[PDB]
RNA sequence: CGCGGGGUGGAGCAGCCUGGUAGCUCGUCGGGCUCAUAACCCGAAGAUCGUCGGUUCAAAUCCGGCCCCCGCAACCA
RNA sequence: GGCCGCAAGGUUAAAACUCAAAUGAAUUGACGGGGGCCCGCACAAGCGGUGGAGCAUGUGGUUUAAUUCGAUGCAACGCGA
RNA sequence: CCCGCAGAAGAAGCACCGGCUAACUCCGUGCCAGCAGCCGCGGUAAUACGGAGGGUGCAAGCGUUAAUCGGAAUUACUGGGCGUAAAGCGCACGCAGGCGGUUUGUUAAGUCAGAUGUGAAAUCCCCGGGCUCAACCUGGGAACUGCAUCUGAUACUGGCAA
């Protein structure tokens, strides 16, 4: 069958917005297109920064992104020429004053968009699936994941049959509204085509809600 | 007969040090050791059993300068010999008057010490030998004769074996530039890196 | 201190309704040279579990065996399912002569010298089950003198 | 089994007939061709392959197999004619020698040429 | 920087050579034991094998890089 | 070929040629106009329809300079749109 | 056979590299050309067809074919089987033949022990010797598992007697 969103399904009861403002339909459209462009530019800046999660919030007349990246020193760089730089470039693409907040990552190996990245890295690199995706796995598991699922789709090995290979340890309770699945994917361009790398990453089960 | 080619692609391929060269400079220092020769090198792939025996095999051949039939000959000749036949098949190699030469230090190399050997700078209780495959019986005096005494390398190969370790079995005098073959090297006296039940398996196939 | 050595890796089928599911089996070895050996047969969806599987139990239900000086001491039979094998205690230099899963079985068992051949079917599973039979039913002078209550010396 | 049923008739050595005849216990057999045509290869493989009727000097009429690309064979034309079969083609069982009487060998070979009849290039 | 050796639960030690198997003692907790401590017995917890990689079906082990630690290294007026 | 038989035939008993399998037991599925058990608007009990008419709409076909392309058992045909 | 002369000077090839089986990549071709001992390979990324580079194995040889034994316990004496895989006659009676409960005596045929004669030399094997070594030649032994005759043993088998 076809599965739902994990992230898409428990937003609201778990899992808090990536944009969080408010806009009439007037100005809902055009939030939405300089949303896009900031995330685009800001990803494809910051690739090699291992970036995780970038957040959106609007007060009524300025642009705040929050930037969830493992390694704030390569962001930073040198005290804040690099962050004035994408300030600046990011306040051009809104039109508005922007200000950027950067959050460590303490664990990127329980962060699944880190991890789905850096599989795809590795694949690329022409590292072998197998060996990329039981090392992620074992990595989460050491952490303390509750549980994690990883799963790589076509051409493995440059084969011209595709295929899908998945590797599950612990528990991770899709059909359960009240987990915390942390879910992303991710693709790797490999000289054979696109792989896909879906993770799943069951870091707990939160009682009190707390949207 | 005799192998021509690069030496050290022999001691690449088997693994080990072959002793090919003089010994002056590190073999890592001349080749990639760790290497195997050719363009897959980096790569290891995984050895059989046939594999293993053959390269076992290979590595003992390699090392005295041995070709397929002569070696096949000492086999047959240890087999037929009483006791153990590795160690009977190992005496024998030793027993070769250019190994010979070569451990009494009269050669860089064991190809060194065959090259004087057929050239005819070796006398055997007097008598000018001239085969590299001569067995040497105990109790035989093993000398540089006139003519070959000038030879400078004979005199830096007698520096290279003071570098090497002395065998026990032989006693050489380099004043005179003659050895006494004493008896047959025991199993303890030679290498213990060379395996010989391989050997003895892979010809009793 | 436990010499070990895979066999054979063999890919089976199982032909679900979907389609088929394969797997694989490892046959091992496992022995401390000093006399006591052990097999393993293990099972798992990937070649490397099957293996681990196949090690633990081979290291798990081990055997000792009466060996003299690295040798077999009387000619010996041993028989299983198709295997009918034949083991014989060779003189000191010989070498092991035996083949495939007897080379294996024997050498990790430490047996050094034997002049062994292995009749009927030689399927490495079996013959090597029958292999290890045979070490098994194998008695030493001491044994021999003990239950038929006399010497060594009066045994020979 | 039994050693008085044995005494009473022994175990008769199983004769195993040999699969090349025409040789007649000798290593190769000169002919000449009576017919040089193709001939479709059997089920799971597909092809052209050059096969020639020869007539052997002891009488016998066989098929031999032509290796390698391209032959400059024809009627009449002596050759030399040794064992092995082909497999998937029905009824041929020897194969001709190149670089033989009235044989060219193989044209541009630069592996194999022992077995082609091939000789060396400068 | 030159050469060599080393890094394994918190500490002190095996396991490295032969690629498959994380062990021993002290320390911690609990129980029994002792009136209790102590001693003794039984359990339970604790490394990811310095780290980054490479090889391989599979790496504490094999190879390389980096990080450190130690020994050796010729220089202080 | 021999022997036996009125005959039907019986008995003794090859070779050339041809293939790389033929077979025995058992294992996991799928299937059976095999067997048992169970469920679902599956049937049965009911109500309202479609198939007849006109028109709307999609498809096939035919036509056209073009009638853009795709979906086309259930699970395409008021589908992408 | 020895001594002298000159100068690395005159002297390396063949098969193979998918598994069995030690040794891999690229290019050309596209169920064609072709390969093949078996299993198979080739329909557009061929470690299996051709060429190249690299490698592996033998080497003045290397491959192919033919032939015998081995592996083949696959004619099984050593050393197999016959309920369903090939294999118990449809069933019985019975001659020749094969086998023979138990005790004693006797014989000495089988059996065993010893001795004698012979079993040509060469070949095989062991210890030596001579060709510079080896192949080769050679001294002495061992062996030639056998046959015959004689002298003994009498447990078993056979004969004879009860
Ligand atoms: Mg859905
Ligand atoms: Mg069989
Ligand atoms: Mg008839
Ligand atoms: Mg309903
Ligand atoms: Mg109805
Ligand atoms: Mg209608
Ligand atoms: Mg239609
Ligand atoms: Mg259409
Ligand atoms: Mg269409
Ligand atoms: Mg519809
Ligand atoms: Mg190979
Ligand atoms: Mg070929
Ligand atoms: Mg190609
Ligand atoms: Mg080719
Ligand atoms: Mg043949
Ligand atoms: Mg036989
Ligand atoms: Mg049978
Ligand atoms: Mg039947
Ligand atoms: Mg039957
Ligand atoms: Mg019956
Ligand atoms: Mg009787
Ligand atoms: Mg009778
Ligand atoms: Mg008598
Ligand atoms: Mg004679
Ligand atoms: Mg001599
Ligand atoms: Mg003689
Ligand atoms: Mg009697
Ligand atoms: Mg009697």
């Amino acid at each position: 069958g076809q599965k739902v969103h994990p992230n898409g399904i428990r937003l609201g009861i778990v899992k808090p917005w990536n944009s969080t403002w408010f806009a009439n339909t007037k100005e809902f459209a055009d939030n939405l297109d300089s949303d896009f462009k900031v995330r685009q530019y800001l990803t494809k800046e910051l690739a090699k920064a291992s970036v995780s999660r970038i957040v959106i919030e609007r007060p009524a007349k300025s642009i705040r992104v929050t930037i969830h990246t493992a390694r704030p020193g390569i962001v930073i760089g040198k005290k804040g020429e690099d962050v004035e730089k994408l300030r600046k470039v990011v306040a051009d693409i809104a039109g508005v004053p922007a200000q950027i907040n950067i959050a460590e990552v303490r664990k990127p190996e329980l962060d699944a968009k880190l991890v789905a990245d850096s599989i795809t890295s590795q694949l690329e690199r022409r590292v072998m699936f197998r060996r990329a995706m039981k090392r992620a796995v074992q990595n989460a598991m050491r952490l303390g994941a509750k549980g994690i699922k990883v799963e790589v789709s076509g051409r493995l090995g440059g084969a011209e049959i595709a295929r899908t290979e998945w590797y599950r340890e612990g528990r991770v309770p899709l059909h359960t509204l009240r987990a915390d699945i942390d879910y992303n994917t991710s693709e790797a361009h490999t000289t054979y085509g696109v792989i896909g790398v879906k993770v799943w990453i069951f870091k707990g089960e939160i009682l009190g809600g707390m949207a | 007969a005799r192998y021509l080619g690069p030496k050290l692609k022999l001691s690449r391929r088997e693994g080990t040090d072959l002793f090919l060269k003089s010994g002056v400079r590190a073999i890592d220092t001349k080749c990639k050791i760790e290497q195997a020769p050719g363009q897959h090198g980096a790569r290891k792939p995984r050895l059989s059993d046939y594999g293993v025996q053959l390269r076992e095999k290979q590595k003992v051949r390699r090392i005295y300068g041995v070709l397929e039939r002569q070696f096949r000959n000492y086999y047959k000749e240890a087999a037929r010999l009483k006791g153990n036949t590795g160690e009977n098949l190992l005496a024998l190699l030793e027993g070769r008057l250019d190994n010979v030469v070569y451990r009494m230090g009269f050669g860089a190399t064991r190809a060194e010490a065959r090259q004087l050997v057929s050239h005819k700078a070796i006398m055997v209780n007097g008598r000018v030998v001239n085969i590299a495959s001569y067995q040497v019986s105990p109790n035989d005096v093993v000398s540089i004769r006139e003519k070959a005494k000038k030879q400078s390398r004979v005199k830096a190969a007698l520096e290279l074996a003071e570098q090497r370790e002395k065998p026990t079995w032989l006693e050489v005098d380099a004043g005179k530039m003659e050895g006494t073959f004493k008896r047959k090297p025991e199993r303890s006296d030679l290498s213990a890196d060379i395996n010989e039940h391989l050997i003895v398996e892979l010809y009793s196939k | 201190e436990l010499q070990e050595k895979l066999i054979a890796v063999n890919r089976v089928s199982k032909t679900v309704k979907g389609g088929r599911i394969f797997s694989f089996t490892a046959l091992t070895v496992v022995g401390d040279g000093n006399g006591r050996v052990g097999f393993g047969y293990g099972k798992a969806r990937e070649v490397p579990a099957a293996i681990q599987k196949a090690m633990e139990k081979a290291r798990r239900n081990m055997i000792n065996v009466a060996l003299n000086n690295g040798t077999l001491q009387h000619p010996v039979k041993g028989v299983h399912t198709g295997s009918r094998v034949f083991m014989q205690p060779a003189s000191e230099g010989t070498g092991i002569i035996a083949g495939g899963a007897m080379r294996a079985v024997l050498e990790v068992a430490g047996v050094h010298n034997v002049l062994a051949k292995a009749y009927g079917s030689t399927n490495p599973i079996n013959v090597v089950r029958a292999t290890i039979d045979g070490l098994e039913n194998m008695n030493s002078p001491e044994m021999v003198a003990a239950k038929r209550g006399k010497s060594v010396e009066e045994i020979l | 089994a039994t050693v008085n049923q044995l005494v009473r008739k022994p175990r008769a050595r199983k004769v195993a007939k040999s699969n090349v005849p025409a040789l007649e216990a000798c290593p190769q057999k000169r002919g000449v061709c009576t017919r040089v045509y193709t001939t479709t290869p059997k089920k799971p493989n597909s092809a052209l392959r050059k096969v020639c009727r020869v007539r052997l000097t002891n009488g016998f009429e066989v098929t031999s197999y032509i290796g390698g690309e391209g032959h400059n064979l024809q009627e009449h034309s002596v050759i030399l004619i040794r064992g092995g079969r082909v497999k998937d083609l029905p009824g041929v069982r020897y194969h001709t020698v190149r670089g033989a009487l009235d044989c060219s060998g193989v044209k541009d070979r630069k592996q194999a040429r022992s077995k082609y009849g091939v000789k060396r290039p400068k």
